[PDB]
RNA sequence: UUAG
RNA sequence: UUAG
C-alpha cells in the first residue's frame, strides 16, 4: 500500500512522465536548466558576498575605546542631574541609555530622578519635544 | 547487493504502480513490465535532481541571508567611523567644559558603545551562518540515481528476468506477469546431470509413437475425428488416422502461425483463436561449448557478463557448468534470443571466446571441440521457447486454451452432447504455465476428462 | 486403415 | 466439407 522505502511515486508525478512518449525527457532537462540556473546564481552571490567581506577588513577595531567602570552612587550632584535632563531631550524613556550617559546612576534611580524632579525640571514638556521627532 | 537490491525494489515499485495507482492501462494500451519500470526509473531520476534543486536553493537563501547580513554590517561600519570622528572632536575640546560640552562627549560616547555591540552581535550572526554554509556545500545529496556502472549492471539483473519469463519486459503483461508466483514450489532448484531426456523417454516405453509424422490438417466431427498427417521424410507420402477423439498437444507457437502449419477442420471458434493471438510466447537460446580442457572454476556453477549496452544486455548474460565435463553453456535472452538466431555458428561462438578471454586471460581458452547452438523460433515444430503472460493477455486465456471443443451435428436437428477435440500442454494450465511439470500435469488432466466422458465417470454416482 |  |  506504500512505495518501497526512499522510492518515489505520485499520482501527480506519473500522469506527468506518461503524458507523451518524450513528456518524461521535457520534464528531466527543465530540471536540468533549472540546476543550471541556480548553480551559475551561487556563483555570483558567492562573488559579492566574499567583495563585500573583503570592505569589512579591519572591522571597527580601529574605533574601539576604553570602556571605563564606575559604580553607583546615591547622591544626584548638579552635573549629574543637567546631564539627565540632556539625556531625557534625547532619548525620551531610554532609561538603560540615560544610565549609561551619567555614568553613575542605576536604571532605577533614573525613574525615581523622573518622579522626584517630577516640575522642577519641567519633565513633561521636555518628553513632548522629544516625541516631536 | 547494491544494484540486486534496487533490482528488487524496482519491482516492487511496479507493482504498487500498477495495484495501488491503477496504471494497467495507457493510450487505449496495457502497460507493460518494461514501460513501467521505466516510469519509476524516470522518476527515481526526477526525484535525485528535485533534492539536488532543493539542496542548492537553500544555500542561496543563507547566501542572500549573508548579503543582507554584509550589506547592514557595512552601512553600520561607517556609521561608526563617523560617530567615532565626533566622539574625538567633541573630546578635544579641553575641559573645563560646560555641560552642554560634557554631555555631547557622553551621549556620543553610548550611541558609539550601542553601535560597536550591534556590530559584534552581527559578525556572531556572520559566523555562524559562513559556517552553516561550509555545511552545505560539504553534504551534497547524490549526484546521479545510476552510474553507467550501475545501469549496465541493472541491465543484467533484466536480463536474468527476460530469461526466465523468456521474452523481453516491454512484452510482459505488468498487472498479471506475476501471477503464479504464489505457486512456487518449496525446496532448492536442482538440474538433471544425466540429461533431462532420460524423463520422457522413460515415460515413452510401452507407447505406440509414430515418429517422423507431421500432422498437416485435423478434422474433428460429431461422428469422430480424422488425423492427415505425412511422412516428414518424404511429404508426399500421407497418412490418415481415424479416431473418437483428438488430444492437440501443439506448442503455441504452432498455433500462432500464420499461414498456419496445422489446419483445423471446421476452424476453431473465434473465442480460442482470439485467446492463442492474445497469450505471448517467448524465445530463449543456449550455446554449448565443448572443450578438452576445463580453464574455469569448476566449484562455480555459473556466472555473468554484463552487456556493454542495454538493447545487448541479453547477449551470452550467463554460462553454466553444471556437469562433470569440460562445457560450458551459454545463455542468451530477450530481444537478443531473436536476433542471434540470423547470426552464424561461427561469429557466435566467436563473441563466446572473447568474452571468456577476457575473463580467464587471452591465452586459457583453446578452441572448442565441439559447438552447438539452439534456435527454438525457428525450429518449426516449436516456433519458441515457451508461453509469457503477454500485455494484453490474463491467467483466463490460459484457461480458454485449455476449453475442449464440441463439434456441432452432422445431422439437422439431432443433439451433439459429447466433445472431439481437447488441448493439452505448458500453454494450457493457468497455475504452472511455462514449465515442464506444468505440461505434465496438462497431460494428467485431459487423460481424466477424456477418460470421464468416454468410459464415464462411475466415482460420482 | 476399407478405423473398430 | 463437419460431403449430402
Ligand atoms: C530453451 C528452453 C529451456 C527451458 N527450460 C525449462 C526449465 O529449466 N524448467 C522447466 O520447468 N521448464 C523449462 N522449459 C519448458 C519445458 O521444456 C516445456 O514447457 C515442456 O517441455 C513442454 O511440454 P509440451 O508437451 O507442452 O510441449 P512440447 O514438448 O513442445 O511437445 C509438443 C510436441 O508436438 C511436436 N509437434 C509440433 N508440431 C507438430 C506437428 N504438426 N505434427 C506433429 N507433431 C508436432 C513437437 O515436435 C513436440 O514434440 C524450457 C523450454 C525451452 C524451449
Amino acid at each position: 500500500r506504500k512505495p518501497p522505502k526512499g522510492m518515489f511515486l505520485s499520482q501527480e508525478d506519473v500522469e506527468a512522465v506518461s503524458a507523451n512518449a518524450t513528456a518524461a525527457t521535457t520534464v528531466l532537462r527543465q530540471l536540468d536548466m533549472e540546476l543550471v540556473s541556480v548553480k551559475r546564481q551561487i556563483q555570483n552571490i558567492k562573488q559579492t558576498n566574499s567583495a563585500l567581506k573583503e570592505k569589512l577588513d579591519g572591522g571597527i577595531e580601529p574605533y574601539r575605546l576604553p570602556e571605563v567602570i564606575q559604580k553607583c552612587n546615591a547622591r544626584w550632584t548638579t552635573e549629574e542631574q543637567l546631564l539627565a535632563v540632556q539625556a531625557i531631550r534625547k532619548y525620551g524613556r531610554d532609561f538603560q541609555a540615560i544610565s549609561d550617559v551619567i555614568g553613575n546612576k542605576s536604571v532605577v534611580q533614573v525613574k525615581n530622578f523622573f518622579v522626584n524632579y517630577r516640575r522642577r525640571f519641567n519633565i513633561d514638556e521636555v518628553l513632548q519635544e522629544w516625541e516631536a521627532e | 547487493e547494491m544494484v540486486e537490491q534496487e533490482f528488487n525494489r524496482l519491482l516492487e515499485a511496479t507493482s504498487y504502480l500498477s495495484h495501488q495507482l491503477d496504471f494497467n492501462v495507457l493510450n487505449n494500451k496495457p502497460v507493460s513490465l518494461g514501460q513501467a519500470l521505466e516510469v519509476v526509473i524516470q522518476l527515481q531520476e526526477k526525484h535525485v535532481k528535485d533534492e539536488q534543486i532543493e539542496h542548492w536553493k537553500k544555500i542561496v537563501k543563507t547566501q542572500e541571508e549573508l548579503k543582507e547580513l554584509l550589506n547592514k554590517m557595512v552601512n553600520l561600519k561607517e556609521k561608526i567611523k563617523e560617530l567615532h570622528q565626533q566622539y574625538k572632536e567633541a573630546s578635544e575640546v579641553k575641559p573645563p567644559r560646560d555641560i552642554t560640552a560634557e554631555f555631547l562627549v557622553k551621549s556620543k560616547h553610548r550611541d558609539l558603545t550601542a553601535l560597536c555591540k550591534e556590530y559584534d552581535e552581527l559578525a556572531e550572526t556572520q559566523g555562524k551562518l559562513e559556517e552553516k554554509l561550509q555545511e552545505l556545500e560539504a553534504n551534497p545529496p547524490s549526484d546521479v540515481y545510476l552510474s553507467s556502472r550501475d545501469r549496465q549492471i541493472l541491465d543484467w539483473h533484466f536480463a536474468n528476468l527476460e530469461f526466465a519469463n523468456a521474452t523481453p519486459l516491454s512484452t510482459l503483461s505488468l498487472k498479471h506477469w506475476d501471477q503464479d508466483d504464489d505457486f512456487e514450489f518449496t525446496g532448492s532448484h536442482l538440474t538433471v546431470r544425466n540429461g533431462y531426456s532420460c524423463v520422457p523417454v522413460a515415460l515413452a516405453e510401452g507407447l505406440d509413437i509414430k515418429l517422423n509424422t507431421a500432422v498437416r490438417q485435423v478434422r474433428y466431427t460429431a461422428s469422430g475425428c480424422e488425423v492427415i498427417a505425412v511422412n516428414t521424410r518424404s511429404t508426399s507420402q500421407t497418412f490418415i488416422y481415424k479416431c473418437d477423439a483428438v488430444l492437440c498437444t501443439l506448442p503455441l507457437g504452432v498455433l500462432k502461425q500464420q499461414p498456419p502449419a496445422v489446419q483445423f477442420v471446421p476452424p476453431l471458434p473465434e473465442w480460442k483463436t482470439s485467446a492463442v493471438q492474445r497469450m505471448g510466447f517467448g524465445n530463449l537460446n543456449k550455446v554449448v561449448l565443448c572443450f578438452d580442457r576445463v580453464f574455469w572454476d569448476p566449484s562455480v556453477n555459473l556466472f555473468g557478463h554484463v552487456g556493454s549496452t542495454t538493447a545487448s544486455r541479453g547477449e551470452l548474460f550467463l554460462f553454466w557448468n553444471l556437469y562433470k565435463a569440460p562445457i560450458l553453456l551459454a545463455l542468451v535472452a530477450g530481444e537478443a534470443a531473436g536476433i542471434m538466431e540470423n547470426i552464424s555458428d561461427d561469429v557466435i561462438v566467436g563473441r563466446c571466446l572473447a568474452i571468456l578471454k577476457g575473463i580467464f586471460g587471452s591465452s586459457a581458452v583453446p578452441q572448442p571441440k565441439e559447438t552447438v547452438v539452439s534456435r527454438w523460433r525457428a525450429d518449426p515444430w516449436a516456433r519458441g521457447s515457451y508461453s509469457y503472460v503477454a500485455a494484453g493477455s490474463s491467467g483466463n486465456d490460459y484457461d480458454l486454451m485449455a476449453q475442449p471443443i464440441t463439434p456441432g451435428p452432422s445431422i439437422p436437428g439431432a443433439p451433439q452432447p459429447i466433445p472431439r477435440l481437447f488441448f493439452a500442454g505448458e500453454h494450457t494450465i493457468r497455475n504452472y504455465p511455462a514449465t515442464v511439470h506444468g505440461a505434465l500435469l496438462s497431460g494428467l488432466r485431459e487423460a481424466g476428462r477424456i477418460a470421464d466422458q468416454f468410459l464415464g465417470a462411475m466415482y460420482t454416482l
